[PDB]
């Protein structure tokens, strides 16, 4: 799509700064609080071999990218749903309704919700996500991949997250306002505008993951 | 058999969340509690 | 029938003590493993709009209670065949050798075998049945019902076995032992003489199933 080559572009940019090897840097002139994402990945499971990936979104909603492509999503309400076909149609429906084509689908989601509730952590929770607005439109797991190192999750927004297995660091970028947030071991939330990491500098270990970003941001693209 | 839908029987064997939770404990998920 | 007359008044004793309002309930000294049932239902599959009801035993056996009042049975052998008419009469043969009147209940049956074997969860699996060697006569499901809370089963050696489909717990209520089998949600199998209940009391959960059972035993009584 066009919002993964925008963030190659910024991150193409950002890179090919070298914003860590400067004489000074000041990290935190390049913070801006304003492009605090919305939303992002807070629990997933991978239940690949069998059934797909589940996930939960910042504000509790539960989604699942089933093997054969499609999609199947329950909002915070805990009732209302929204379908997503390998074609992509966008239908709403809800738990109530008790839909037979859906009765499957709707009870492994169920199951991975339950799991992830009962046995994961909430990333993020220590961060309150932009706007008062809960109105903005509930984005979908668009696709997925694990390497080695990290699992990198690309929501249907454009929203790229990358989080890393060893020490729990996340990129969260955002390329509608060519910005990222990073957050480190201690589960500190850091937002920062891309163009101003440039002009500023940042340390190497934020510096590190956004060239690791750009090389799975094209393994993205090659898909 | 094609034809053999029928409406209501016991629980499916996909409904079996207790092999499900087993699976995910031991498949590869988010981090977990410490 | 003479089995459901005693286990109405094994019932109504037990349920008239309250065993649940008691100072302390120590449900724990009812169990007696002894009184473990031989013969339940584990798998089932409600056809009854076309050809009947279908079921598993415990022991891998098959039948089908038909729309015509007549039962099939098929042994865990694979082969060898009890038919049951309507007045009860009782009749012997295999699927290799049979009446070409019965070939049809035959194939009918291997139908319900097959989907309950490829789409239905074995109920009981985990607990292992009181072993008569396999001398105990194989029973037949005599009657059946569906409420809005469960299904109810009168098999033929007088055990009435009911399932809710909410949590799936299931009782399975002995009257040639004056005992009760609880599964509760987590599959937990427990057998408790219904005198010891009585005198030792119960929880909550259970002595509220047992007054239901009470319901459900006049119901076939009435019928």
């Amino acid at each position: 799509d066009c919002h993964l080559s925008d963030m190659l572009q910024q991150l193409h940019s950002v890179n090919a700064s070298k914003p860590s090897e400067r004489g000074l840097v000041r990290q935190e002139e390049a913070e801006d609080p304003a492009c605090i994402p919305i939303f992002w990945v807070s629990k997933w499971v991978d239940y690949s071999d069998k059934y797909g990936l589940g996930y939960q979104l910042c504000d509790n909603s539960v989604g699942v990218l089933f093997n054969d492509s499609t999609r199947l999503i329950l909002y915070n309400d805990g009732d209302s749903l929204q379908y997503i076909e390998r074609d992509g149609t966008e239908s709403y429906l809800t738990v109530s309704s008790h839909p037979n084509s859906l009765m499957k689908k709707i009870t492994l989601l169920k199951y991975f919700r339950n799991y992830m509730s009962e046995h994961l952590l909430k990333a993020g929770a220590n961060i309150t996500p932009r706007e008062g607005d809960e109105l903005a439109r509930l984005p979908y797991l668009r696709t997925w991949f694990r390497t080695r190192s990290a699992i990198i999750l690309h929501l249907s927004n454009g929203s790229v997250q990358i989080n890393f297995f060893q020490d729990h660091t996340k990129l969260i970028l955002c390329p509608l306002m060519a910005a990222v947030t990073y957050i480190d071991e201690k589960r500190d939330f850091r937002t920062y505008r891309l163009s101003l990491l440039e002009e500023y500098g940042c340390c190497k270990e934020l510096a590190s993951r956004l060239r690791y970003a750009r090389t799975m941001v094209d393994k993205l693209l090659s898909s | 058999y094609e034809t053999f839908d029928p409406p209501l029987h016991s629980t499916a064997i996909y409904a079996d969340e207790e092999e499900f939770s087993k699976h995910c404990g031991l498949s590869l998920s988010s981090t977990p509690p410490g």
